[PDB]
DNA sequence: CTGGCCTATA
DNA sequence: TTTTTATAGGCCAG
């Protein structure tokens, strides 16, 4: 869990009202994956955990800290999900509400750190709303979000929001620069890719990651000429398909910008690839295929349990229908 | 070491009895049959004492070890039974049965149930010097083909004479469920002290209740018999087998069959079944399904099974068992 | 002794609450000619007064100076009740107990009359959640109750009560809160706990209210945080993520005249100054109202354009009604979709593009 | 204090509709050809409860077992308050566990305390455990001479076949539009209560063919009519509006012309009307005159006031017309929530109708 | 009670069930017992009556027979409900494995009257792991004085290992006319007025049970005011119609507007889930759809609504059922907006009605 | 009253 | 060679 330079001054004006003791006990802060709000709340939960804090600053060597500082602090609940899994259920936000009626195992304040609520349940979402309206005294709320819109209708309206914009595009390419070495069409990609947020941006250079969209971008060179877009099925077809697909998506909609002149794309590294795309798929089939990755995708995140390898499979077949001429083309609904 | 059908083993257990009697195998009937044919034999020879015990990787080495003990000399004959783990013989207990190989006596006799064993679980030490003193029953299920013959055998040894379609009509009903199959001829003997079993008067005497495995449909798809597979998914149902199962067992081989149709102009038919690993006797039955189906009526099979995952996964819907009598169909035209 | 608006302000006497003029009125009015019903179900969208009237019903029934309508909250019952701490309102998180061994627990102890209230007041909470099992529980009792026994439940989401649960109780529809119900109330708060304001900034407070007092006080809390002390119009709008009228405008239009490498360029420039994409939208969808209005009556568009009001008439007068409808449904449709596509951006491109390649006809 | 249950018959003669129920039973006690097992059916409000009670009530009636309880013999009055030693109610959605049911069947063989028959009355009996209904079986299908089970649920789909071949099923009908006016009518003059006779027809309708679902709706139409059962007051609770301003603005939307429509939405708006709510009424009209089309008969009996004028529309427009503008006024619901302001979402979906309008469509450029 | 009353107590009073009886028979007569008899089949075909006959014919003071005498001291014992040697266990109420231990405590000791001592354990599906298990010890090795008869009517959940160790009896449904006939001669017994098509009315609607049969009846004869008529009996069958759903595809399918929004009216009082109405249409279509594909396409399952189902099939364009499909799906992804869940369903048929292919709706 | 096991609903 | 998941209700042996 990092800390990233750009965190500063939100985390000076949130502390603030805490400083004051008009802290709100519910904060919904929203952000992008890897724009550090894990690292926010640390901070906020820290300096309201300690007992001799050095204005701001959380000192070090207080009881509470150490404990903090050794895992272990009777008074800090994390709430995220059992190892295995990836959903938060209700079970696990009832201990937390109970034994926060608890007076404060060391007489302190409460705090309560929500990985992600979206990955609340919807019962584990109900479940929170009364101790979240109306909690014991000196008892605090941190919950994160990519997108609030997600969240169920009760729950937001017991927080208060706080938005934590990326930094401006060429700061964090400075920044970048500075973490890696890659072209800097490269990193402009990368952090375009990732909505902004650098680090999310840095960590597709970390991992197995960039490696596999040079695969997926490979690939996807073959199957546009050649029509073999099953093919394309060794490349998305593994955990991390929601991501590669959403590299697919931004390809097939750089083509569509081309097919309009527009001055940014997304993937600005591979102009060659967007251009082969815009070259070889009508606008109607660009489109339509950028509808149908992105619903995939959804599905794939959202359905509890669903088989990647038949889902993606059936894209696959099912673009290469769409490239026939005269089939008839999906068009959103409701 | 013996090996023996369970029909046979009446008449080598009248020869000599033998310090072990291994019954392996999966279908319920030819292990009680086999069991009791054993037991009831033993008894007969001086055998009181009768000792059973289930052999989980639960059993402790204070549960092996009250076992060896169990056997001491000179206590009137005593028939020692064990139960085995789905697995079969692991690293525990493959030791274990070392430590009672050696162990025999005119006195104990060693009867153990369970399923097949793999091959070098076979030929792990201790059961290979068991070898020459065993006998080793198979109790494999006959299967659609070898089924008839397992009939008209037992009809006869219940001196029944079964027509050739009687033979048909119980092998339909029955199939994978042999203990009904055999309370059938049971029925059918105090029905009819004859013994002639007509297709008609046996016709009016059964029910339907047959056992199928997943496995069994999606063959019946490959092969192109849709009634089979109606009824294979009908049975599936009264059974109460996970739908998911179904959807999972379908798809392996339908992914596989759209993924050999496409390469199938490139690569001659049967160096892709060597590609793939594809069983040997599941090989013919395969090119007869690639031969029938279309590269579209592939994909269609496709898009339907995956709108009846999400009907299922998402939806939460009732549809699935119709959705896939009609899957079903459209793999057989 | 600090709590959020959102909180504090939770309306302690009827004469305090805002709107729901039918709900009070009924229960003033039951509660007055003696008809008291057992079983008072209170439903509506997320802060509109669910639970804070629950609240107010239950002092009213056990206010020390009697059954009333209008109850004082200076007896120990109605301040005890304020503060929780009250023993005769029995008050469940049904979305915590939602389990049937806990609801058979509240019923084997319904029999027994109240320690020191008049009634015994069970306020059951968020009972949307309560399990299959549960609602069947209650039904008996629920028709039922013993003559000192009270069911008060209040729901968000009353859709998912069995029919069987309805049929037994005065179901209450607590109707989302005006615009100017919502700016009024926000005045008179900011005005008690002396912070200063500035006239349009409550407007656009209230309007993003979405019909709901709690998410009003909660945006304002907000505001006061982000504002520095100050509740102004300048900081609210950034906050909120308000539009400068003409970008938007300059979208519809690039948008109809199929002018791609601008309707993209244009939303990049937006991007860069961090708008809120489904205002964009929103706005978007209300100047292809406007549009598809004037072309039924030239009169339709408001004194509030003045400045706009060129483009929008020849937008009127160039573009066919039909494919108007279009371009609205589009959006529509786009803005529904959004939160659901990788990026908010991503999903107003995707929007924006399918919505450009509209326009020829044949 | 409280209609729903204050009125509860208490007996044959007071309970409505259900003669074939009712009927039966009667025909069948004093028959002397009575049953072990009576299974009770239908929606919510509908008598089963009720009904049961009264079998119960006449079964162990002083005078003999007679369909025409006396009300008045300490058994009869007894079971009224619910106190009787030989009725027992059983609440089977807290009683569900095989351990309870046990303890029912272990005191069945003891013999009542005061009456002829020792009657269980097993209400909402479809929460009973798997195992708690087989543990009811045997004694269900061969009880002894004096017991009797009077079982009763809103849902018998729930109950496994073993169960239900096993007793007589009455499966009660839910009631009329006009069953239900003429109790509210009868309930509301012996209540002594103002009411306008059509407010009383708004309610038997919003009442979806419950009973108690009628006598809860019109308690709080008296409370929200202070004391008074009044048009108003029920079309405001209800979220009706009475009925011309909607119907006027289907008219004027068949008609093509968009001045009328557009004014009759700005007069629906200072009266703040419900916007989903207009377009309901909107698509309830589109219904019940393509409906009117098919079976003329079939225009309700509430629109007497508005029935020139339907008549009308059902004539003169072409039924693919009309499932055009529901079509249309439909998927306007559909987009209501996300519309940008729920006004305009409906203004907008009036401009869909008259810009597809088929018979006289606006005007091209 | 009818059900009751006419409890076979003579193995010539059963109806059908030829197959298991005349086993039976040839068994006791031929010497032929076997330890243990289980017998299945649905509600109300015989299952615990023949076990009850089992009995007396075991036990007859006669001897064993197949033609028990009902008359002995021991077959009026048993017909009346208390035979010394006849222990029947309800397995449903007592199926903890204290209580079946002490069950088989006594197995031992032997018959204080009779011939055997004749456990007779009944709905035995419900006992536990460790109920069978207690009980599988004393089917292995059965003592002489005792046999045992199970019953349940699901058979499917006891283990193999008892499966194999009982003779098991599957009975069938009672046909039509199997049923029809026992109607009438109980009827006439009873001495009670029937019309010949009232009889034939029940029977069908029985679904293959003579329970469900004769409480069918008993109520008939309650809506009848002691007459069984057809005017009476179609009456109170119709109160209890499941149909509702597969008679609007027929009616839909001929364009019979009232019969189709009567229909509709009818699902309302028997006060159907409209949602639910819709999907099992959209199911029967699917169904029917593919009986057009093969015949073996219909269930083991839908014998009753079957006949009905194959003309069905026959008499309409498969075209034509895709036509009406895609409408039912629409109005059913329309039905949350429609205004009236109700309006919702009939706006969907009067969809369905004006745009019907073979005999349109009229327009002015 | 725990831990093993089964089941139904969404 | 045989499989979705989160929450719930429930039965049983010892
Ligand atoms: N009608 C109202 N009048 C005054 N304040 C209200 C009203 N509705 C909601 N609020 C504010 O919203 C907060 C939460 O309200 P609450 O009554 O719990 O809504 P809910 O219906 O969602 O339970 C209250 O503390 C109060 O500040
Ligand atoms: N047939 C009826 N006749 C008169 N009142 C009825 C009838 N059905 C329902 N009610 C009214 O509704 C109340 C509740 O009835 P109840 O019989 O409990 O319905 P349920 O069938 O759902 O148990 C009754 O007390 C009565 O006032
Ligand atoms: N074959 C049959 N002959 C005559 N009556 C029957 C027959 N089957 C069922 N019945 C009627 O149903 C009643 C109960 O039958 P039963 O044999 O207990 O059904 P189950 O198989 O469900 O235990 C009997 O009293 C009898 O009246
Ligand atoms: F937050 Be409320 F109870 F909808
Ligand atoms: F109100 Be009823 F018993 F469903
Ligand atoms: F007695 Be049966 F199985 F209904
Ligand atoms: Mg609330
Ligand atoms: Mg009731
Ligand atoms: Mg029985
Ligand atoms: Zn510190
Ligand atoms: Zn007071
Ligand atoms: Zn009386
Ligand atoms: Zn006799």
């Amino acid at each position: 869990m990092r800390w990233y330079p750009w965190l500063r001054p939100d985390f000076e004006k949130l502390v603030a009202s805490y400083q004051a003791g008009r802290g709100h006990h519910a904060l919904l802060i929203q952000a992008l994956p890897g724009m550090g709000d894990d690292a926010l709340i640390y901070a906020l939960s820290r300096y309201l955990l300690c007992q001799q804090p050095q204005g701001h600053k959380s000192c070090g060597h207080c009881r509470g800290c150490q404990l903090m500082q050794a895992g272990t602090h009777p008074d800090y609940y994390t709430l995220a999900p059992e190892k295995g899994k990836n959903t938060l259920g209700v079970d696990a936000v009832r201990e937390v509400t109970e034994k926060l009626n608890e007076h404060a195992r060391l007489g302190g304040a409460k705090v309560v750190w929500v990985t992600d609520a979206a990955l609340l349940t919807d019962a584990a979402a109900n479940a929170l709303l009364k101790t979240l309206e109306e909690p014991p005294a000196e008892t605090w709320f941190f919950l994160a979000t990519r997108e609030p819109e997600r969240l169920l209708a009760t729950l937001r309206s017991r927080c208060r929001l706080h938005y934590l914009a990326p930094p401006p595009e060429q700061y964090a390419v400075t920044w970048l620069s500075r973490e890696v070495t890659m072209s800097q069409d490269a990193l402009l990609a990368a952090l375009r890719l990732s909505a902004g947020s650098p680090g999310a941006a840095l960590a597709l250079f970390q991992g197995d990651n960039w490696q596999a969209r040079e695969t997926l971008c490979q690939a996807l060179a073959y199957s546009v000429p050649s029509g073999d877009w099953y093919s394309l099925l060794a490349a998305l077809n593994h955990e991390q398909a929601p991501a590669r697909l959403h590299w697919l998506a931004t390809l097939l909609m750089d083509a569509l910008k081309r097919h309009h002149g527009a001055a940014q794309v997304t993937n600005v590294d591979v102009p060659g690839l967007v251009a082969e795309l815009a070259n070889h798929l009508s606008p109607s089939r660009l489109q339509a295929i950028l509808g149908d990755v992105c619903h995939i995708r959804e599905q794939l995140m959202s359905v509890t349990g669903i088989n990647r390898e038949l889902l993606i499979t059936d894209l696959l077949l099912r673009i290469e229908h769409y490239l026939q001429p005269g089939v008839v083309l999906p068009v959103p609904h409701l | 070491m013996i090996r023996l059908y369970p029909e046979q083993l009446r008449a080598q257990l009248n020869e000599g009895l033998r310090a072990a009697y291994l019954l392996l195998g999966n279908d319920p009937l030819l292990l009680q049959e086999s069991q009791d044919a054993v037991r009831q034999v033993a008894a007969a020879q001086g055998f009181e004492e009768h000792h059973t015990f289930s052999i989980d990787p639960n059993t402790d080495w204070n549960a092996i070890f009250s076992l060896c003990q169990a056997m001491s000399l000179f206590a009137s004959r005593q028939t020692l039974l064990l139960l085995l783990p789905e697995n079969g013989p692991n690293a525990a207990i493959n030791e274990q049965l070392l430590t009672l190989t050696g162990l025999l006596h005119d006195d104990l006799l060693l009867i153990v149930r369970g399923n097949k064993l793999s091959k070098a679980q076979e030929n792990a030490a201790w059961f290979t010097a068991l070898a020459n003193r065993s006998v080793q029953v198979t109790c494999q299920t006959p299967e659609q083909a070898q089924l008839p013959r397992w009939v008209a055998a037992r009809a006869k040894q219940l001196n029944l004479e079964l027509d050739d379609a009687a033979n048909q009509v119980l092998c339909y009903c029955y199939e994978g469920n042999l203990l009904a199959l055999a309370q059938a001829l049971e029925r059918l003997s105090l029905l009819w002290p004859d013994g002639k079993l007509t297709l008609p008067r046996v016709e009016q005497a059964v029910n339907d209740a047959a056992h199928f495995t997943p496995f069994h449909w999606v063959d019946a798809l490959l092969m192109g018999k849709s009634k089979r597979a109606l009824h294979i998914l009908q049975q599936l149902r009264l059974e109460g087998s996970e739908p998911v199962i179904l959807l999972r067992t379908l798809q392996r081989e339908l992914l596989l069959l759209v993924n050999l149709k496409r390469q199938s102009a490139h690569t001659p038919l049967r160096a892709l079944f060597d590609k793939h690993r594809v069983w040997q006797n599941r090989r013919g039955m395969m090119g007869e399904a690639l031969n029938r189906l279309s590269q579209t009526q592939l994909r269609q099979a496709v898009q339907l099974l995956t709108r009846t995952e999400l009907t299922l996964k998402q939806d939460y819907g009732q549809s699935v068992w119709a959705e896939l009598e009609g899957l079903s169909l459209l793999l057989c035209h | 002794s600090y709590q959020v608006l959102a909180r504090k302000w939770r309306p302690q006497t009827f004469a305090d609450v805002v709107g729901q003029e039918h709900v009070l009125t009924a229960l003033a009015n039951g509660l007055s000619l003696g008809r008291i019903h057992h079983a008072y179900l209170f439903s509506g969208t997320r802060g509109v007064g669910k639970t804070s009237i629950a609240r107010l019903l239950a002092k009213g029934l056990n206010c020390e100076t009697g059954i009333t309508a209008t109850p004082c909250g200076v007896c120990d019952n109605c301040r005890e009740i304020e503060q929780g701490r009250f023993v005769d309102l029995i008050e469940i998180d049904a979305a915590s107990r939602t389990k049937v061994e806990d609801t058979r627990d509240l019923l084997d102890n319904v029999q027994y009359a109240p320690a020191r209230g008049r009634f015994k007041v069970y306020l059951i909470d968020e009972v949307h959640m309560l399990s299959r099992h549960s609602f069947n529980a209650l039904l008996k009792t629920l028709e039922e109750p013993p003559e000192h026994v009270k069911f008060l439940l209040a729901t968000a989401d009353p859709q998912k009560l069995p029919v069987t649960i309805l049929s037994r109780c005065l179901q209450f529809h607590l109707k989302a809160l005006d615009v100017e119900q919502i700016r009024h109330q926000l005045e008179h708060i900011l005005n008690e706990e002396h912070i200063a304001h500035e006239p349009r900034a409550l407007q656009l407070l209230a309007r993003a209210a979405e019909g709901s007092l709690r998410d009003a006080l909660s945006l304002t809390d907000q505001a006061i945080a982000s504002g520095d002390g100050q509740v102004s119009t300048q900081a609210v709008s950034a906050m909120l993520g308000t539009l400068d009228d003409d970008q938007a405008l300059s979208l519809v239009e690039a948008m109809v005249e199929a002018n791609g490498e601008r309707v993209m360029a244009l939303i990049n420039e937006a991007a860069a100054r961090g708008i809120e994409w489904e205002a964009l939208l929103v706005e978007m969808l209300g100047l292809l109202h406007r549009i598809a209005m004037v072309q039924l009556s030239p009169a339709a568009l408001g004194n509030d354009m003045a400045a706009i009001e060129l483009r929008m008439r020849e937008l009127a007068r160039t573009i066919p009604p039909t494919d108007i409808q279009l371009y609205y449904q589009t959006l529509l449709i786009g803005r529904k979709e959004l939160p659901y596509a990788p990026d908010r951006r991503m999903g107003v491109e995707m929007t924006l593009l399918r919505a450009l390649a509209f326009h020829p006809r044949m």
